[PDB]
RNA sequence: GAUUAGGGUUCGAUUCCGGAGAGGGAGCCUGAGAAAUAGCUACCACUUCUACGGAGGGCAGCAGGCGCGCAAAUUGCCCAAUGUCAAAACAAAACGAUGAGGCAGCGAAAAGAAAUAGAGUUUUCAAUGGGGGAUAUUUAAACCCAUCCAAUAUCGAGUAACAAUUGGAGGACAAGUCUGGUGCCAGCACCCGCGGUAAUUCCAGCUCCAAAAGCGUAUAUUA
RNA sequence: AAGUGUGGAGAUCGAAGAUGAUUAGAGACCAUUGUAGUCCACACUGCAAACGAUGACACCCAUGAAUUGGGGAU
RNA sequence: UGCCAUUUGUACACACCGCCCGUCGUUGUUUCCGAUGAUGGUGCAAUACAGGUGAUCGGACGAAAGUUCACCGAUAUUUCUUCAAUAGAGGAAGCAAAAGUCGUAACAAGGUAGCUGUAGGUGAACCUGCAGCUGGAUCAUUU
RNA sequence: GCGCGGAUAGCUCAGUCGGUAGAGCAGGGGAUUGAAAAUCCCCGUGUCCUUGGUUCGAUUCCGAGUCCGCGCACCA
RNA sequence: CACCAUGUUCAA
């Protein structure tokens, strides 16, 4: 037909997402000491790419 | 609702908050000087920003006026009260040209790293912050603190801290109790 | 060939310039009152409706879709308006008479992108936030 | 007041000054001053008690209540201060009244200052708040903050679990040619555009970016 | 210009309309006609690509053929 | 039937197998007209008229009750005006939506050059008459 | 008021005068496509008011009776 | 100067 969406398809790809769960990760530094670990590893730590990607399908 | 306390705004967000150009700069003033946020910053912009504006005011006004003996001696004063020029400069034109790091050497965090008080800058904001630096003696606890020239003389550990001549600290309180049961 | 100097010229200059602001549409909005009672918002934000009936409004060329949105009545003045239902589901927290609190969104009443001919949104059912609700952070009340 | 090079463009119910009103509308008395409303008379609209004969109401005072809405707190303590009134200094058997006005409770309207770690050779050493508390201090009384963990003699960080969030990562606009899912569907997208079985844009996991005790969104309004 | 009113005029062209034809259809173009109109008088209308898509009045402004009317030298 | 070059026009650009116009169907929306229905205030001035104020009498026990008249005037009711809202059979206009129908009007000399004004005709884009315009497909031909 | 008339899939609807059921759309899957639309194929499928008299059996016959339309009436 | 009408939706 003309249309191909209904309403009785809402919310159709957020169920079937796989739910996958968040891992531990311990904290990282609040505040003055976050600011710290930014800079630690941008500067004194030597375009630039902030987040470089491993490869993947593109090559 | 009858209340006449005043209160205003220290600090201004910057236009464009996405230029690559001031986002770098801006976290190395954020790691060179241990400082917070960035409105730590904003406000020593404010604050040199409205010294240039003034100082730019009284330079379109000639020489022998009133408002530029007054009140542009005033503004000579306060740099060199503060350390914000040194005192060879005092032809009003400097004030034009200070900067923001210029700034934040003076604050309280800067010199107790500068005068060797403590290990780094990090190590300065905490030693602060938890009651260990008398300026006059008087325990200090704002890093924001901007010492004068004659407070640099005076900048010592406080009278009532561990490190100075005052009674130790927790981690020694804590374990003389845990000795003290036995 | 434009203005007019001369030093006794001013109300000329006054009277000439009061009728070419009707002219620019953000000083007449501004200044008429057509624009608030018209408004199906009171002149204001946020107001409150109550659902009525759920309509797939399908998408403009060259999108292809149907946006899920309901047709509610406001309570401060009795106007049936349309307000689109935003997140993936969301038509699921939404039943008919509940009581919706219906924002603008954009563009000042004026149909953000793809949707056609619909203009407000809807931001919190049965008093509580229809974001929250997605994120679940809280469930809705009864 | 907001914004503003200059010229401007807007907001001003709101603390100070003035004007007006006390449910609408009149009309008065008394007084030096009222067309007074925690004064009177009447009508209109609502309205409470009655033993049915009758008698009363006026929160745009302060707390509250119901409605109305997108939208705004305690039926709190006190005259200690600021004042006003007045037959009046305080004290002595012997404390003038004050919902003016303070004070506290709620209070991310908006503003200041600021933690969530430091230092060193897997492994230790020091710190001091949040918080518990006082010989007490503040306060009218409490609260808060401030000061303090012996002055003979005062509790306490480790996953410091005492655990930062809110929006993003194609472009503007700072930051992924990463992995899983869906397949013009679901949704995203202010605008341009994404999605048609290899999605830089959706739903998620990771990792980054931005601001940060904050940060999105909507509607007004200035640049 | 079309249009309107009242009188004239009515040759030719001719909205409407009528016949031919073309066409899948032809309510069009093309052919033959033909009403109102076209033309005049007196009224009315005031709708144009009413254009140079260029408001009016002054000022300054380089060059070489021409052109229209007036004036002056030979 | 095609191809190559030059000139010219174009609203074409995955490029004429292009682009594109109106009626008609379907869905949704916001206005307007419309017999009739109806709401909240103003102003206008008409009577009726609560109260009071002043006056005149009154004088129970100087001075209450009460007369009478004038004035200020609430309220009630009606008459039109005016502002702001509102129901309506029916009749339309407009806009917005993935691929329905009919033609093909425009863009090329778009196959009758387009377009302005006006008048009449038509399912529908439109055609036709008259006078204009080139924004034309001609800056040009008795020297 | 009587008479003429029609009810068969989710809907719509043709019927051998008295031997048992036709399509089509809506639906689920393929072919096609770059994905779609169209298009083609294949699949679920209608106890026929209620029933009687019952032709070997009523959908197809006739008469009773829900349903929903149509022809026609005081008397001067 | 006979007639010569049209080519679904996004995308590349
Ligand atoms: N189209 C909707 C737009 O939304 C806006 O709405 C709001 C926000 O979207 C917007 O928030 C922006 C934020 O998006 C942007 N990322 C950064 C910016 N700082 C924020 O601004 C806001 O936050 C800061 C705090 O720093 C406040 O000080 C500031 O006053 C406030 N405008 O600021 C507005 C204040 O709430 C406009 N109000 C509206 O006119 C506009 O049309
Ligand atoms: N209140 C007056 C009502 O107007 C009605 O008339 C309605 C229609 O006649 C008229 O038609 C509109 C039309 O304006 C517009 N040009 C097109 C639009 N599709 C039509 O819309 C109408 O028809 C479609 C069905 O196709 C419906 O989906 C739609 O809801 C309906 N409003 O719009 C009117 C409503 O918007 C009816 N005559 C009747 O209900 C009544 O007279
Ligand atoms: N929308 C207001 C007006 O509608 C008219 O046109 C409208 C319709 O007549 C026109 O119809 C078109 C038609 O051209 C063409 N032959 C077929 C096409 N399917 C139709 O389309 C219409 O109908 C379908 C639903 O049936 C909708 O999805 C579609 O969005 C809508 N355009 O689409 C237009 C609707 O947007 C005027 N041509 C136009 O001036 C104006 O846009
Ligand atoms: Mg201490
Ligand atoms: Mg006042
Ligand atoms: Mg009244
Ligand atoms: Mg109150
Ligand atoms: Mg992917
Ligand atoms: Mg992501
Ligand atoms: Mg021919
Ligand atoms: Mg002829
Ligand atoms: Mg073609
Ligand atoms: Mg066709």
């Amino acid at each position: 037909g003309k249309i191909h969406g209904s309403l009785a398809r809402a919310g159709k790809v957020k169920n079937q997402t796989p739910k996958v769960a968040k891992q531990e990760k311990p904290k990282q530094p609040r505040g003055r000491a976050l600011k710290r670990l930014k800079y630690t590893r941008r500067f004194l730590s030597k375009k630039v790419h902030m987040n470089k990607q491993p490869p993947g399908k593109a090559g | 609702m009858r209340n006449y306390n005043n209160f205003n705004r220290v600090w201004k967000a910057p236009r464009r908050p996405f230029e690559k150009e001031r986002l770098d700069r801006e976290m190395k003033l954020c790691g060179q000087y241990g400082l917070r946020c960035k409105r730590e910053i904003w406000r020593v912009n404010m604050t040199l920003s409205k010294m240039r504006r003034t100082a730019r005011l009284l330079l379109t006004l000639p020489e022998n006026h009133p408002r530029r003996l007054l009140e542009g001696s005033a503004i000579m004063r306060r740099c060199h009260e503060y350390g914000f020029l040194d005192e060879e400069k005092d032809k009003l034109d400097y004030v034009l040209s200070l900067t923001v790091p210029d700034i934040l050497e003076r604050r309280l965090q800067t010199i107790v790293f500068k005068a060797g008080l403590a290990k780094s800058v990090h190590h300065a904001r905490v030693l602060i912050q938890q009651r260990h630096i008398a300026v006059a003696k008087q325990i200090v606890t704002i890093p924001s603190f901007i010492v004068r020239v004659s407070s640099e003389r005076h900048i010592a550990f406080a009278d009532a801290s561990p490190f100075g001549n005052g009674r130790p600290g927790r981690v020694k309180r804590v374990r003389a109790k845990a000795a003290k049961r036995h | 060939m434009t203005k007019t100097n001369g030093q006794n010229a001013a109300r000329k200059l006054v009277r000439l310039r009061r009728r070419n602001r009707w002219a620019d549409k953000g000083w007449k909005r501004a200044h008429t009152f057509a624009a608030k009672k018209a408004n199906p918002f009171g002149g204001s934000s946020h107001a409150k409706g109550i659902v009525l009936e759920k309509i797939g409004v399908g998408a403009k060329q060259p999108n292809s879709a149907i946006r899920k949105c309901v047709r509610v009545q406001l309570i401060k003045n009795d106007k049936k308006i349309i307000a689109f239902v935003p997140n993936d589901g969301c038509l699921h927290f939404i039943e008919e008479n509940d009581e919706v609190l219906v924002s603008g969104f954009g563009r000042s009443g004026h149909a953000v992108g793809d949707i056609p001919g619909v203009r407000f949104k809807i931001v919190k059912v049965s008093s509580v936030g229809l974001y929250a609700l997605y994120r679940q952070k809280k469930e809705k009340p009864r």
